């Protein structure tokens, strides 16, 4: 309330200085208390009619989500990432969406994300680790075998195939 | 209006029917059609008068006098009327109504009743006449085509693979092919018997063309049978050549594109769209040769009589 | 019973198998249940083999001889299976009742029923009381005696569970119903004799505050004028008016009744004299004179009415005011296990909600020490709601008894319904809820958006939207949709939350409840789901449906504006889900619920059959045309087709994943949505 009351009468030049100070604070420390206080302030300003805090020419969705991820407040991260998706989808946002949903005990949402990716981004943009994240150990094995066929011996694909085999329990092929 | 060797007209939601001169383009006369839209217009073979089909009634205006309001009216039907036709002798009129019935009317006999009726399942979209003027083709929303014989009174049925609405169909003037279009954008073509009348009607499908990616709204053959036009809701009008069924030209307006009419020699094309304007294009060059405007609302129906 | 089907060579084999299974271990419940159900099947197979063959002397006698060997084992097995359940046994009880009111007249089946009815507890009959009073006056002679005896026995103990429906039946136009009800009430009298009188007085007084003279007239005259002036129906006009003139004859018995009579009695009496002049003269001017007087009355009430905002009991019903410490339990609270709670007194004032129907807001003070609020409706039949609530309870139990559904908290929200007559009733009051219409109206007025923006755009584009053809309508619908944003509900739901970690749970609950009630409503045939017929909680997001008048595809066959939709699924509802779309919680929850329903088809088909075969309600179906047995058979066949997957082509048999997809495709179509009545809001 004090912040809102003060901010309303400030001059355009004093507001930018305060915003710069807040940005410096958000980046600098990992203090759990300061970060939580500033996140709560941002949320409160969002709910009001004065408009959200204008941080860094973007309203700070990226920075706020990144900082909320470390603070272990996953709902805020999901909200900010969902705003990011609406501005524009890219194959890099879907992976973060899947991971955040997994951290929140919601497999069905991740399955829906994969279905959307399948419908809207063809095949070349699909990676074999997304299946691993969803515990679909058979499609991951199929994709890894297909990849290892074309490409030569690369350690990462071999490790991924071994990891996929371990979960199912195929001791024979794994030992071979 | 009727003095010129070409008559052109268009209509839509604004309750007005307007006539245009093709050579340079300017309005010459307007008629009022209050209380409903217009679904189709047609000029009689006698080159005198015109018929407009709308909601629950069919009205006829005159071309030679240019003074008078409706001369003949047909009223007392249910729902919309989707099509209108005429016999080359100018004695019978065929209509495929919305309420699942096709009807025949007599022009000179002023008894307000249809001579013959023929009922089918699902509403009717399009009706067409065989060149011999002895058979009738009917399409319905259920995805089925019906063939009806006027002299023997028996009918037969057909159904392509999809159970989707048929939007239009037409038989070229020399009875060599017959084509139809469905709402999935696909078109189907069938070969026909050489002679017309007293024929087995050996309808065998040559092939289907995936002409469009959205709804198709009409299709017509050229008077010379060389070309086949196809409109659509994807702002594209495609022309195919009958010798090989391959694309020749593709006109675009990037509202939908509703109407389509050819010239007496397959030189021009006249098209209407939902953007309140009509366009006259050259078939070969594929460039807009002229434009007609003045309507306040969209234009849905068109008529072009290039004969005298 | 697979790879074979049902025949005349297979039935003996499987009966042998099940009999051996019962013999080897005479305590398993499943064995007896299966044996009884198998016997019940055989009987229904030899009937449709006769209707299909016989219809399309010795035959009937042979049928009597052959069919009198499957019914008695069925009854015995059903009774023994009931004995071993002691809990979820609704299906067996309904099956027993179905057999009873179809083959009781036969002598030996009556012997088996008489024997069985003694050995069962009396608590097994308290869940089928609504289905027993419907047949209180059966023509057959051997059924009514046993029904009366069982109803009397249900009266000695647990009497609080019989007074309301019996009182409702006691005041009926048909003579036999009220005769039987009065006989049973007489038999009950020597147990209490105060509870009965209190119940009758309370019911009479309540059925009266519900509708007042000015109101009955404000509508009677409306209806009578429509009949005469609109439809030229003089007979019908008189049939509305004659009863209203008669009623005032009884003579005022409360203050308000007298003041109407003082204001309008002379004018109405004179209007009747003009009508009676017409009866002798045949001169229509005399009816015109009467209508001049009736119109004068109608306008005065029309302007008097809108200012009635509350009612005081002292001018309406002093009888209720004098009531103190009754022995009658609060409506819709009796449970044979918990202690009883009685009504201490009634509050003195009633608040009238401002609407067309003008329902009241009654409140009672219980002996426990808490208030109970109710909604008192008049001019509305409320029995189809009772039946639907029983069905919803069954489905809730089915969902609760499964692990996958249990881990998700899938259920249906229900309320309390208590009929009082053929016209009025009581409904429980649900707190923290608001219709969608109200929420969108408030949001759009706060943000200053035109409330009819989409319709205004549609009309501007073409002012003939109601008469255009199909392809013409779809273009206009698409144009209207593409030039507007449909994110009001999502934005409103975000704003109305305190934090960001509560919004998540609320959204989850919203989605899952929507999916569950969509899947159930598809099978039930429910329709007429415009935005005013569903509400939304605040502390949670769970959705709630109401107004279950239409069922069994009644709205898909009407003549004007027939629906083409299985359930409501529009863009505003979809946008409020997760950003990706329908392929998340919604589709998987639909899969789960449809699987559960498909596993237990027998119970659902038991409940729905008893419901459709009740003669007091079949009126909802035959009215669709412009005999009834054939319609009931068709309805049940359609329900079976739905529950077996053979609902799009009788030749195929779809799996759940495939059917759900077809349903979702059918619901979200522009061709189907463009045809809806404009009051349905097909754009929200
Ligand atoms: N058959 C049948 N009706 C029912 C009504 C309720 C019910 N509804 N509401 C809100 C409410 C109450 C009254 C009105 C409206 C909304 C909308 C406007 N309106 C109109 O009359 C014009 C509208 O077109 C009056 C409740 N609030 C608390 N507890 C409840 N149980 C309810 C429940 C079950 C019902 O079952």
């Amino acid at each position: 309330a004090a912040f809102v009351s003060c901010w309303s009468e400030l001059n355009e030049d004093q507001q930018d200085e305060l915003i710069r100070s807040i940005e410096l604070a958000l980046t600098s420390q990992d203090i759990a208390e300061v970060t939580q206080t500033l996140l709560n302030l941002a949320e409160f300003m969002e709910h009001s009619d004065k408009g959200p805090l204008p941080l860094r020419d973007d309203n700070g969705i990226v920075l706020l989500g990144e900082r909320a991820a470390k603070c272990r407040a996953y709902a805020k991260a999901l909200h900010y990432k969902e705003l990011e998706f609406q501005k524009g989808p890219t194959p890099a946002i879907l992976e973060s969406l899947i991971s955040i949903n997994n951290k929140l005990q919601q497999p069905e949402a991740a399955a829906g994300v994969l279905e959307y990716a399948m419908k809207h981004f063809g095949e070349l943009e699909i990676q074999a680790t997304w299946y691993e994240k969803l515990h679909e150990w058979e499609d991951a094995l199929v994709a890894y075998d297909k990849k290892m066929d074309t490409n030569k011996d690369d350690p990462e694909l071999m490790l991924g195939r071994m990891r996929c085999l371990e979960a199912l329990g195929e001791w024979g092929q794994l030992h071979q | 209006v009727g003095s010129d060797p070409v008559i052109l007209a268009t209509a839509g939601y604004d309750h007005t029917v307007r006539f245009w001169q093709a050579h340079s383009g300017i309005c010459t006369r307007t008629v009022q059609h209050q209380d409903s839209q217009v679904n189709a217009l047609e000029v009689t073979p006698d080159r005198s008068m015109i018929a407009a089909a709308g909601y629950q009634h069919i009205r006829m205006y005159d071309l030679n006098s240019n003074n008078p309001n409706p001369i003949i009216s047909y009223d007392g039907v249910n729902k919309n009327i989707a099509s209108v036709g005429f016999h080359e002798d100018g004695r019978w009129m065929y209509t495929g109504g919305e309420d699942c019935t096709a009807r025949i009317w007599d022009l000179r006999s002023r008894n307000l009743q249809c001579q013959r009726i023929f009922q089918v399942n699902a509403p009717i979209n399009c009706v067409c006449l065989h060149p011999n003027q002895a058979e009738l083709i009917v399409g319905d929303q259920s995805g089925a085509i019906h063939i009806w014989d006027l002299k023997t009174d028996h009918n037969e049925q057909l159904i392509p693979e999809p159970e989707v609405s048929i939007t239009s169909a037409h038989i070229d003037p020399d009875a060599s092919y017959m084509a139809a279009v469905n709402s999935t954008g696909n078109c189907y073509v069938w070969n026909l018997t050489g002679g017309i009348g007293d024929e087995v009607t050996q309808l065998i499908p040559k092939t289907k063309i995936p002409a469009h990616t959205r709804y198709a709204l009409q299709c017509r053959f050229s008077p010379d049978s060389t070309l086949l036009a196809t409109c659509s809701a994807d702002q594209t009008c495609k022309i195919w050549r009958t010798s090989n069924f391959s694309l020749m030209t593709e006109l675009s307006i990037k509202g939908w594109m509703w109407g389509c009419a050819f010239s007496g020699d397959s030189q021009y094309i006249v098209t209407a769209s939902s953007d309140n304007l009509a366009r006259l294009w050259c078939v070969e060059t594929g460039e807009i040769k002229r434009e007609y405007g003045g309507h306040q609302k969209a234009v849905v129906c068109l008529a072009f009589n290039d004969s005298v | 019973l697979n790879l074979q089907g049902i025949n005349e060579s297979t039935i003996p084999k499987v009966l042998q198998y099940y009999s051996a299974a019962t013999e080897h271990d005479r305590s398993w419940y499943k064995a007896w249940h299966a044996w009884a159900v198998m016997n019940f099947e055989a009987v229904l197979h030899y009937k449709h083999q006769n209707q299909a063959r016989d219809e399309k002397k010795k035959v009937t006698e042979d049928l009597s001889k052959t069919l009198l060997m499957y019914t008695v084992p069925a009854v015995q097995g059903f009774f023994r299976s009931i004995s071993l359940s002691r809990g979820n046994n609704l299906q067996d009880t309904l099956r027993v009742l179905t057999l009873w009111f179809d083959y009781g007249h036969w002598p030996d089946v009556n012997e088996a029923l008489v024997e069985g009815v003694k050995a069962i507890q009396i608590d097994t009959w308290l869940q089928v009381i609504p289905q027993l009073i419907a047949r209180i006056d059966t023509p057959r002679p051997l059924v009514g005696r046993l029904i009366h005896q069982l109803l009397t026995d249900i009266g000695r103990y647990h009497p609080q569970a019989l007074i309301y429906p019996l009182t409702v039946a006691s005041k009926s136009t048909t003579t036999a119903r009220h005769n039987a009800a009065n006989k049973i009430l007489k038999n009950m009298c020597e147990h209490s004799n105060t509870l009965v009188q209190q119940a009758m007085m309370v019911s009479e007084e309540l059925i009266r505050v519900a509708i007042l003279w000015h109101e009955m007239w404000h509508e009677g005259l409306e209806e009578a004028s429509r009949l005469y002036f609109g439809e030229r129906n003089v007979k019908g006009m008189f049939e509305v008016l004659e009863p209203l003139h008669a009623m005032m004859e009884r003579g005022p018995q409360t203050l308000k009744e007298t003041s109407f009579n003082q204001a309008y009695g002379r004018d109405l009496m004179e209007a009747q004299e003009w009508c009676r002049k017409y009866m002798k003269s045949g001169n229509v001017k005399d009816l015109t004179q009467a209508w001049d007087l009736y119109y004068h009355v109608f306008r005065r009430i029309s302007k008097q009415l809108p200012q009635l905002t509350s009612l005081e009991l002292q001018y309406v019903s002093p009888k209720l005011l004098m009531c103190r410490d009754l022995e009658l339990a609060v409506p819709g609270t009796y449970d044979p296990n918990q202690p009883i709670i009685r009504i201490q007194s009634i509050a003195p004032s009633l608040q009238v909600i401002t609407s067309k129907q003008r329902p009241r807001k009654l409140t009672l003070m219980g002996s426990n020490g808490h208030e109970f609020v109710f909604l008192l409706k008049g001019h509305e039949d409320l029995r189809q709601d009772e039946r639907v609530m029983q069905l919803f309870g069954l489905v809730n139990t089915l969902l609760a008894n499964d692990p996958t559904s249990l881990r998700k908290n899938l259920s249906i929200q229900r309320y309390a319904v208590i009929p009082l007559s053929t016209n009025s009733g009581l409904i429980g009051w649900v707190p923290h809820c608001d219709t969608l219409h109200a929420l969108i109206r408030d949001y759009r007025e706060k943000k200053k958006i035109l409330l009819n923006i989409e319709h205004r755009i549609m009309l501007r584009m073409a002012p003939d939207y109601d008469h255009l053809t199909l392809m013409q309508k779809v273009e206009v619908f698409e144009h209207a949709v593409n030039n507007t944003a449909g994110d009001d509900l999502a934005k409103l739901l975000w704003l109305k939350s305190p934090s960001s970690e509560v919004w998540f749970d609320r959204r989850t609950n919203y989605t899952r409840s929507l999916a569950v009630m969509s899947m159930v409503g598809y099978i039930l045939g429910l329709g007429d789901r415009h935005p005013s017929n569903l509400m939304l909680d605040r502390l949670s997001g769970k959705i709630l449906h109401i107004d279950f008048g239409d069922c069994f595809e009644v709205a898909m066959t009407r003549e004007k504006f027939p629906e083409k939709i299985p359930f409501r699924l529009t863009r505003m509802l979809t946008n409020a889900m997760e950003v990706t779309g329908l392929d998340g919680n919604y589709r998987i929850t639909c899969h789960t619920v449809m699987e559960v329903l498909r596993e237990h088809k027998d119970s659902v088909m038991a409940v729905l059959e008893a419901f459709v075969y009740d003669p007091l309600l079949n009126w909802r179906l035959m009215d669709t045309n412009t005999a009834l047995n054939k319609k009931a058979i068709q309805i049940i066949n359609r329900v079976r087709d739905k529950l077996t997957g053979r609902d799009f082509s009788h030749d195929d048999t779809l799996d759940v994943p495939t059917q759900v997809e077809l349903l979702i495709k059918q619901a979200t179509s522009h061709e189907n949505l463009c045809q809806c009545y404009i009051g349905w809001c097909p754009f929200w």
